[PDB]
């Protein structure tokens, strides 16, 4: 789905959290790549999100690095509670006897 | 580029401004002209100006097929009638030219007869165009009804009396309503009775080899000396512009067009409450050097305040006193006085804290900051800095009014400490 | 060519004279008889193509040059690139490998 | 016709050869490379054209 | 039914309707006005009329549909709509109220005043 | 299917004879291949290749 | 034939033949002038309104640049439909009520246009 | 509500009947007075648009009018009379909500970022969507099922709209129309027309030898019969005329009269004649064969979808039109009850004022606004749809739904011509945005910096375009047509006339259009393939703001910009001081634009305002727009229109059927200046987490994703769903109640 | 500019996945609806219905 | 795999042109069984594949040739005995594309279904020069038929079969040795296979309605197979040839 702009977008955030400021993501423009690379190696962080990540459950340091970051997450309203829907015997049709 | 050559003088010439009509024929090339022809009959009205014209064409060329000739003759009239003929002869004749009208307002088109050196203009009375109308084939037509009418009639050998009694009838008067009446009157049929309605009138034709031609060619000029400034045609470009295109008919809506339209004190009031910080240097270019600085001086003092100085609209002119805080919805009269502290403040002192104030006029956040967002910016590690620089030399050059605002700002700060208690 | 009268402005047609064909008008007696000949050509569109194609230096008319390709890994290649896929969100792929002319054809 | 082609082919050309030297210079351990070697999902051409 | 309703009745009922209409009344005021209109057209003495009596029949009965509702309208105004006198309007509301004997609230008072106030 | 939200049906049969034939003809073992050209269809997908 | 222009068109006019020439040009519906005294409105100022004498002069400048100074503004003069068909100029002169004499001025060949330059008058103010 | 209903009282200022005569009714004023509720007896009452809401009632404000007429030929005047109800939208002149603070919005539970633009009917809050049509009055070339290259005339006047069509199926042109029961030869109607010679008429149409190569086999079909004077075309025509079975004969003949008549008004209605002089039409249809004859040979096919050619109509236009057709309705029913009841009923006098039936305008607005079915039969219009229930999912979905536009075609067929992304749409309507399904193409969103003209008078347009040497087409014959110099300027459609040297022409009226004298809405094109200069100027047109560039630098500077800021002058003092100015798509066709100013060259008249500025409302939501796939952009705009968050202040108060709030909503990171000029950081619909792009559990194969338990327990992702439960107690017709 | 091309070629992809879709489906029911009464018959010869 | 179909485009089969209705289109052509479809397609095999000259020859010989594609010139001559059309042929043009037309065959291809032009009427003078004198047929029509003539003379058959449309030479680049094929856009299989120089035991064609009228139902069934795989395979989805096989 080539959706680098999600990087781009968890980049600026993780920058903006880190310093206290609100990055633009504005079409055609906005902050560069550059600027919150500087601004993680300079809080102490590492200029490409990826991080030294242990794991959970085993304990152990895991081979890759991870791409921690924080993103704007919005929850829809199609949710499973309301389309769940079994069928029991049930009514049916006056004109065709089906339900 | 200089004009250095060819300054030909414009003339003007009313003798035949309402005798001069151009006709013109879309069909025939201007190669080919009608001076061989022998112009017959011009039957023209003056008013609803429809000119009809009868040319001769010859017979005996090698052009013409007199046998077609003979054929259209004894169609479009009679066998021997006579009477009412198109045609004197067995033979077609005559051709009609028709005219049909070019536009109303032929004003704006003028005759230009050029000489050496100078250009008549004459003005035309009307424009029409010539084509060649197809009368004989509709008589033609309408003889070939009459003859089948008449075969009908006679279609036996001898009629006896027909009892063909006109049943008497006649036509009721009915009330004709509005619409048909309208319609009656936008007919093809009733325009062109009224057209017909206007008699004709026949005028005797001139070639252009007739003496009488070059007899009226003079006529076009007008005796006047050579330069003779009118006393008209003098107006403006301005007056021009205007003549030939004639007009129609946040608190800042109105443009700087609707701005220069009105006195300088609501000009100065309104731009003193769409900028609230404003100086004189920059206030005497927008006003205009047209406007004296006493009268400017006069009515920023009624609206408008000197800190440091610079001129700040009063707290009143922003808040009038019927409406409320937006943010708030606290009264117009906290809001002035709150804005009247600051305006203190920043006479005491250049720097104000957004906190001493909040605590003094003990009002909320949105409120002071939208208070100290008009005449002060954010200057990190000390608060808040004037938007504008120190304003010296209107000080110097008007010690008068520095001294009258000091001396109201007595007062101010006299009702603001009695009010907050300081 | 398409003549006009100028006694009326009408098409006028060709017709035989008494002596010699000429051109005349259907509404007025007027008529001009032709003396020399009279052309009109058109000079029509002629097939000067030839239709000659499939040659080998015009079908390689291809960005693909010098990959391997799944079925004999040579460098010789013709690829197509093809996006026109919404239920598949990736791309499609359709590589010709032909040096010796084998015609590989697939996905 | 032919200039339109011929646009369009020097036009995949450079695209193919960035493509080319863009795979040449990704170092392994890369996760959209692995992910185009093992075939799961994408291709070496839309790493080209990212 | 439905069919045999007459061209004066047909004309009675669209009376109620624009009369009930013009006032700006609520679609239920119309079903209960011309229900009370087909309730009193039974009578046999009072199909058998003029049209004075029938529009003032329809006058009389748009006012107790308005009585019953608590929505206050003086006889004048409903007058004022109607082509007849108030004299035999007024006769012709007594005579069906002697003869149906309906419920006939009494005017109140407060409400006439917040209706008549207004109008200044 | 792709997990982004899709609905699915899902039916029981009420019969002996219909739950024996959906398990036998409908098997998920039993049909791992589709008919169209033998390829299989049930196998490994992403985040299983990689 | 190619296509003249009115400076050339005035030249060969005047400076290569001394022979007069029928012509025919449009002017703008409203004239920078008032209507003396003929009873109004900022109406159109037609060439009747006007009277006899000198109304404007006819200005040639370098490079084809040709101009019109009608009074304190100059309209500028182009070539107008290159007609082809006959265009005669005529007098219809009714001399009596029931007779007219109809004299044939000659024929009209070009077709001048005249407008107001706006470009200037903006520049102006 | 200000201008358009006055001319349409105007219009139908006076109605009298045709019995009784001396008898009038005539409209003198007419107002539209403030909203307010008939809840009280007799009495009106300011009411809230909340409490339109909560009360399932409509938000309406009553007509009031002042008229004379007569009872018995005695002048009776009126001063203040109900005629009916107009809906009053939310925000405009009348509504209560405009010029209000937020605590005075507070005080009427009415949220201030709340973009209104809705009415409010019965409870329920309806938009009507910006409808999108054809241009009318224009001819239109195109391919023909066939495969022959047709032309159409789509003339539509107030009245009538007639579309007039052309076939070359055998080599020669005929014209097909409703009212024709067989197309007609072209050159019998020019016979007809009054232009009876045939050189005058090939004139017109051309003097190329290809095109009177085309043009000749209908000449030779002409002269195939007798036809040669306009009488017996008209004759022709007049047998061609279908029955139009009306009572009552014919004016004079019935059988030339009518066909004159159909030539005169029936066909090109647009195309006006003064009296009887077709001259005009003649050289408009000369036009129209010249372009056939050119579009039949190279395969120049005009393109529908070219936005160059379509109208936005809104709201307005549509309400005016219902409003005429009631006022109409309504005036003949005045007349037919008038003409029952006056001649007959007694020695009274009837009077109208006992029949003003206010319900009638009010129920039809009502219906009309609610259902969504539009039914004109005045003029046939039979539309479906147009009002659309505002989804109150986000304030977001909101926004983006109240800057819809639909299509004409309304699924009709899987054309996917005009379902397509065209260049035209640039700068004026969102590419990304468009509803996922079968509504791809047909439903789009307007940008973020966009206008809609309005119509205009175009009597300075005329003045000023017969100062400028445009000479009058009665003037010259056709021939001038076929020169290669000479280009023809148009006004809506209608020919205006010729010109030459149009580079001067445009360049002076653009002058005059930016020194202010002439309304900077007024479109100006030039097509040089065809050599036609059209002066738009109707309204439903698509602007966009430019800054002006001459000689490789702007007209707008750094300190004309401080100068902005500090408040000196607005964007109005830029459109006068000829520093930006409106460009339609017609126009910047002809313009050059550069994007920024590393890109401006030599030939630049025009600089780019902004680029982000292409995406409308729920497109500008992405972080970073240009780094991602097109589709993504579309699903996410999708998606976004159905994203749950907080809707407005008043959400509590509110009673909708159905409500999505989010519990712990919080303002984006990364942020749009787009997100800030509409104020969705003060109504954010989502979260901020933490998230890991890795893959886990094998729980997140396919778009899966793995959430926290402690996350979720702490209140992450937390929401409410409110629903309405409704009941009602109705007193039926019987004196009995429920309880 | 690209990302207006980008934004063609995606609802030009679109339009025509939502034709076939619709096409697909009628054409499919149709060959069903054809096809449905062949069945294997156990003399190894396929059978119509008569 | 209507399902997982593209509808794509640029598949040309290796040409660069001759737009071939491919795909879903296809497939509902093929089974609808018209008798009529979009672009036909005809493949013929030649004898001598590897000579060009041979390959035009056949060309002109089965492509429908207009009279005003080879006229470079056809004027209405009017002489004061009588007028008349005169068609000028270009030889070079003959004899470049290898046409097999003369003065003689142009003559005869007139008089073919032509408002009864009698043989009297067509007249030639020199090697390409035709003249056509007109004569009224006395049905609504005069001596000024000329028009019609004029109109209706260049879009006349000398040369070719009337049904077919297109023909186009394709080569193949085998490296063994490189022959030429026909691609013909018509719909008369029958005249192709007829015309001399094609090797008719192996032309095919895509038209499923004429295949069958002229080489039988097997051959039909054959054509119907190959047609169905092959455009299945073009599209990168791979059907089983059983399940064509019991469709056929
Ligand atoms: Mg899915
Ligand atoms: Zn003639
Ligand atoms: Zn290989």
């Amino acid at each position: 789905r080539m959706t680098v702009g999600k990087l781009i977008e968890l980049l600026a955030g993780k920058a903006g959290v880190l310093d206290g400021r609100f990055h633009y993501g504005t079409a055609f423009g906005g902050s560069k790549v550059k600027d919150v690379c500087e601004d993680l190696v300079r809080h102490g962080y590492n200029y490409l999100g990826k991080d030294y990540v242990t794991s959970g459950i085993t304990g152990e340091p895991l081979e890759a690095y991870i791409y921690f970051g924080p993103v704007y997450y919005q929850k829809l309203k199609h949710m499973v509670l309301d389309k769940m829907h079994a069928r029991a015997r049930g009514p049916r049709a006056v004109l065709t006897r089906q339900p | 580029d200089d004009p250095v050559v060819q300054e030909i003088d414009v003339y003007l010439a009313k003798s035949l401004a309402e005798k001069l009509y151009l006709f013109q024929y879309p069909v025939r090339p201007a190669s080919m002209t009608y001076d061989d022809i022998p112009h017959l009959s011009a039957k023209i009205k003056p008013k609803q100006q429809k000119v009809e014209l009868e040319m001769a064409i010859d017979t005996l060329n090698p052009n013409y097929c007199r046998s077609k000739g003979e054929q259209i003759a004894l169609n479009v009239d009679g066998a021997c009638a006579d009477e009412t003929s198109t045609y004197s002869s067995k033979l077609m004749d005559k051709q009609t030219f028709c005219s049909s009208q070019t536009t109303s307002n032929t004003s704006r088109y003028a005759a230009a007869l050029y000489r050496q050196g100078e250009l008549h203009l004459t003005p035309l009375h009307g424009i029409l165009q010539l084509r060649p109308s197809f009368s004989y084939l509709d008589k033609a037509d309408a003889k070939h009804r009459e003859r089948e009418a008449a075969n009908e009639a006679g279609d036996s050998s001898q009629d006896e009396a027909e009892d063909d009694v006109k049943q008497i009838t006649v036509r009721f008067s009915r009330p004709e309503s509005e619409q048909a009446r309208q319609r009656r009157v936008q007919s093809y049929e009733f325009l062109q009775k009224k057209h017909a309605e206007e008699p004709w009138v026949h005028l005797h034709y001139y070639g252009l080899r007739d003496s009488r031609s070059e007899h009226e060619r003079q006529y076009l000029l007008c005796p006047g000396s050579s330069g003779v400034e009118n006393t008209e045609l003098v107006k403006s470009p301005s007056e021009y512009l205007m003549m030939l295109m004639p007009p129609s008919q946040p608190s800042n809506v109105l443009s700087m067009a609707q701005l220069r339209t009105l006195p300088l004190a609501d000009q100065i009031k309104i731009l003193m409450k769409n900028v609230k910080v404003m100086p004189f240097a920059n206030l005497m270019s927008l006003l205009g050097p047209s406007i004296d600085s006493v009268a400017v001086l006069r009515g920023i003092q009624k609206v408008a305040m000197l800190v440091q100085g610079n001129w700040v609209v009063k707290s009143d002119i922003l808040y009038p006193k019927d409406s409320s805080s937006p943010h708030s919805g606290v009264p117009a009269e906290v809001l002035c006085r709150g804005r009247d502290f600051v305006m203190w403040k920043f006479t005491q002192s250049r720097w104000v804290v957004r906190k001493e104030v909040a605590t003094v006029t003990k009002l909320c956040a949105e409120d002071v900051k939208d208070f100290l967002e008009h005449m002060a910016v954010v200057r990190i590690n000390k608060g808040w800095e004037f938007i504008l620089p120190y304003d010296g030399e209107f000080i110097k050059k008007h010690p008068d009014v520095v001294q009258r605002q000091h001396m109201l700002w007595t007062g101010i700060q006299a009702k603001l400490e009695k009010v907050y208690n300081l | 060519m398409l003549l006009f009268c100028p006694g009326c402005g009408n098409g006028l047609i060709v017709e035989e004279g008494q002596r010699c064909h000429r051109f005349a008008c259907n509404t007025c007696p007027y008529v001009h008889n032709i003396t020399r000949k009279v052309t009109n050509r058109k000079y029509p569109k002629l097939k000067e193509v030839d239709d000659v194609l499939g040659g080998a230096a015009a079908w390689e008319n291809v960005d693909s040059t010098a990959e391997s390709c799944p079925k004999c890994e040579h460098p010789r290649a013709y690829f197509m690139q093809l996006q026109t896929r919404s239920a598949d969100e990736p791309m499609t792929t359709f590589y010709k490998c032909c040096n010796a002319q084998c015609g590989h054809r697939w996905r | 016709e032919t200039l339109e082609a011929l646009i369009l082919k020097e036009l995949s050309v450079i695209r193919d050869h960035a493509g080319s030297a863009c795979l040449r210079e990704l170092d392994k351990s890369n996760s959209p490379l692995t992910m185009a070697l093992c075939g799961s999902k994408g291709s070496f051409i839309n790493i080209s054209q990212m | 039914e439905n069919e045999q309703v007459s061209r004066s009745q047909q004309r009675g009922l669209r009376r109620v309707r624009d009369l009930c209409r013009v006032l700006q009344l609520p679609p239920t005021f119309e079903d209960t006005a011309v229900a009370y209109y087909q309730q009193a057209y039974r009578h046999s003495g009072i199909r058998a009329a003029r049209l004075q009596k029938k529009e003032v029949l329809v006058g009389c009965c748009v006012l107790i549909t308005c009585r019953q509702h608590n929505w206050p309208l003086t006889m004048g105004a409903i007058c004022t709509l109607l082509y007849a006198d108030l004299d035999v309007f007024s006769s012709t509301y007594m005579q069906i109220v002697k003869l149906l004997g309906l419920d006939v609230p009494s005017l109140c008072l407060a409400e006439l005043v917040k209706t008549y106030c207004s109008s200044f | 299917a792709d997990f982004d939200g899709d609905e699915m049906n899902l039916h029981l049969p009420q019969t002996e004879e219909a739950k024996a034939e959906a398990l036998v003809l409908m098997g998920t073992k039993a049909n791992l291949v589709t008919p169209r050209n033998g390829e299989p269809l049930i196998a490994a997908i992403q985040d299983f290749l990689t | 034939l190619p296509k003249d222009v009115s400076v050339a068109e005035l030249l060969r006019e005047l400076s290569l033949t001394k022979e007069e020439e029928l012509l025919f040009l449009q002017l703008p519906d409203t004239l920078p002038g008032q209507p003396p005294t003929q009873d109004i409105a900022e109406n159109a100022c037609t060439l009747a309104d006007l009277t006899e004498g000198q109304v404007g002069k006819l200005l040639i400048r370098k490079s084809g640049r040709v101009q019109l100074l009608l009074g304190k503004v100059t309209l500028d003069v182009t070539m107008g439909t290159a007609c082809s068909f006959l265009q005669e100029l005529v007098s219809v002169g009714l001399g009596d009520s029931r007779t007219g004499e109809m004299t044939v001025l000659g024929h009209v060949k070009h077709k001048l246009v005249c407008s107001p330059d706006f470009e200037s008058l903006l520049d102006h103010k | 509500i200000n201008v358009e209903i006055k001319k349409i009282m105007k219009a139908n200022e006076k109605v009298t009947s045709d019995a009784d005569p001396m008898w009038y009714l005539k409209y003198l004023n007419i107002y539209v007075g403030l909203p307010d509720v008939e809840e009280s007896f007799n009495v009106t009452r300011p009411v809230s648009p909340h409490e339109c809401r909560l009360r399932d009632m409509t938000y309406s404000a009553p007509i009031t009018v002042d008229i004379e007429y007569t009872r018995g030929s005695q002048r009776i005047i009126r001063n203040a009379l109900p005629i009916g109800r107009m809906p009053i939208m939310l925000r405009s002149s009348n509504c209560v909500l405009t010029g209000k603070t937020p605590a005075e919005f507070a005080k009427l539970n009415e949220c201030p970022l709340d973009p209104g633009g809705y009415f409010i009917v019965k409870g329920v809050e309806k938009v009507i969507l910006i409808q999108e049509q054809l241009s009318k009055n224009r001819i239109i070339v195109e391919a023909d099922r066939k495969g022959a290259v047709g032309a159409s005339v789509t003339s539509s006047t107030h009245e009538k709209k007639s579309r007039t069509n052309m076939a070359v199926k055998q080599g020669r042109f005929y014209l097909r129309h409703n009212t024709l029961s067989e197309d007609i030869p072209i050159v019998i109607i020019f016979k007809a027309m009054g232009v009876e010679s045939d050189q005058e008429i090939v004139q017109m149409i051309g003097t190329e030898e290809h095109v009177m190569a085309a043009f000749g086999p209908s000449l030779e079909e002409c002269q195939k019969a007798q036809i040669f004077t306009q009488m017996q075309a008209l004759k022709y025509i007049g047998n061609k005329v279908r029955r139009q079975r009306m009572w009552g004969g014919g004016p004079k003949k019935t059988k030339i009269e009518e066909a004159r008549e159909l030539l005169a008004s029936t066909i090109l209605t647009h195309v006006p004649v003064k009296e009887f002089n077709f001259r005009a039409k003649c050289i408009y249809t000369a036009v129209m064969v010249r372009r056939v004859i050119l579009a039949q040979g190279d395969n120049k096919v005009d393109d529908r979808d070219y936005y160059g050619n379509k109208r936005l109509e809104l709201a307005g236009q549509l309400l005016s039109l219902l409003f005429e057709d009631l006022f109409k309705k309504f005036n003949s029913e005045m007349k037919k009850i008038a003409d029952q009841v006056i001649p007959k009923q007694r020695a009274a006098q009837f009077d109208v004022v006992k029949h003003m039936r206010q319900d009638q305008i009010t129920n039809g607005m009502v219906n009309a606004i609610s259902t969504g079915n539009w039914s004109l039969k005045r003029f046939k219009m039979d539309r479906q749809g147009v009002t659309q229930v505002l989804s109150r999912l986000s304030y977001i979905s909101a926004l983006g739904m109240m800057t819809r536009i639909s299509s004409q075609f309304e699924k009709t067929r899987k054309v996917s011509g005009p379902r397509s992304l065209q260049p035209s749409q640039w700068g004026m309507l969102c590419p990304s945005d468009t509803p996922e399904g079968e509504a791809c193409g047909l439903v789009k969103n307007l940008a973020l910096m966009t206008h809609i003209t309005t119509d205009m008078e175009d009597g300075p347009i005329v003045k000023l375009a017969s100062n400028l040497g445009v000479e009058d087409v009665n003037l010259l014959c056709g021939e001038e047509l076929s020169y290669p110099n000479v280009f023809l300027v148009f006004l809506n459609g209608n020919i205006l006339g010729v010109i030459r040297d149009h580079k001067k022409l445009v360049n002076t009226f653009r002058l005059m259009r930016r020194a202010g004298y002439i309304n900077e809405f007024v479109s100006i094109s030039t097509n040089l393939t065809d050599r036609c200069v059209y002066i738009s100027s109707d309204g439903g047109r698509l602007c966009r703001p430019y800054i002006i560039v001459k000689k490789q630098k702007p007209a707008v500077t750094n300190k004309h910009m401080e100068e902005l800021a500090q408040g000196y002058r607005n964007f109005e003092d830029f459109l006068h001081e000829s520093l930006v100015e409106y460009l339609d798509v017609n126009e910047e066709n002809d313009c050059n634009i550069a994007l920024y100013e590393h890109t401006i060259n030599k030939d630049t008249t025009h600089l780019e305002i902004e680029p982000f500025t292409l995406l409308g409302v729920c497109a500008g939501l992405i972080p970073y727009p240009h780094h991602n796939q097109s589709p993504r952009n579309t699903y996410q705009c999708a998606m976004g229109k159905q994203a749950m968050g907080t809707i407005g202040y008043n959400q509590r108060n509110r009673i909708d059927t159905l409500m999505y709030l989010l519990a712990y909503p919080q303002k984006p990171m990364v942020k749009t200046k787009t997100i800030e000029l509409i104020e969705f950081e003060k109504l954010p619909a989502g979260q901020n987490a933490t998230v890991a792009v890795m893959s886990y559990s094998g729980y997140d194969i396919e778009d899966a994703l793995v959430l926290n338990k402690a996350s979720l327990d702490r209140g992450f992702g937390r929401c409410l769903v409110y629903k309405n439960a409704k009941c009602t107690l109705k007193r039926y017709t019987n004196q009995t109640f429920d309880k | 500019t690209e990302f207006f091309f980008h934004t063609m070629a995606g609802r030009e992809g679109l339009v025509d996945t939502a034709v076939k879709t619709a096409e697909t489906g009628y054409m499919q029911r149709r060959l069903v609806k054809s096809l449905e009464d062949l069945c294997s018959q156990y003399d190894l010869t396929v059978r119509s219905s008569t | 795999p209507g399902t997982q179909m593209t509808l794509k485009t640029f598949h040309f089969a290796g040409v660069a042109s001759m737009n071939i209705t491919l795909g879903v289109p296809r497939i509902k052509e093929i089974i609808n069984a018209s008798k009529a479809i979009s672009t036909p397609i005809i493949t013929a095999q030649l004898d001598k594949d590897d000579d060009a000259d041979y390959a035009r020859l056949v060309k002109g010989r089965i492509e429908k040739t207009l009279l005003g594609e080879i006229s470079e010139y056809i004027e209405e001559v009017f002489l004061p005995d009588d007028c008349f059309i005169l068609v000028k042929l270009s030889l070079e043009r003959i004899r470049l594309l290898r046409l097999e037309v003369n003065a003689e065959t142009v003559r005869y291809s007139i008089c073919t279904s032509k408002l009864r032009v009698k043989p009297g009427d067509v007249a030639v003078h020199g090697e390409a020069v035709v003249c056509v004198t007109p004569r009224e047929n006395s049905k609504s029509s005069m001596y000024y038929v000329l028009q019609f003539l004029k109109e209706d003379l260049p879009k006349v058959v000398v040369q070719g079969i009337p049904e077919v449309s297109r023909a186009v030479i394709h080569i193949d680049e085998q490296s063994g040795k490189e022959k030429y094929k026909l691609l013909v856009e018509g719909d008369n299989l029958r005249a192709v296979m007829a015309t001399h120089g094609v090797k008719g035991t192996r032309t095919t064609s895509n038209n499923t309605y004429e295949v069958e009228k002229t080489l039988g139902i097997e051959a039909a069934r054959t054509t119907i197979i190959n047609e169905i795989q092959y455009t299945m395979v073009n599209h990168g989805m791979s059907i089983d040839r059983r399940h064509v096989m019991l469709l056929s």
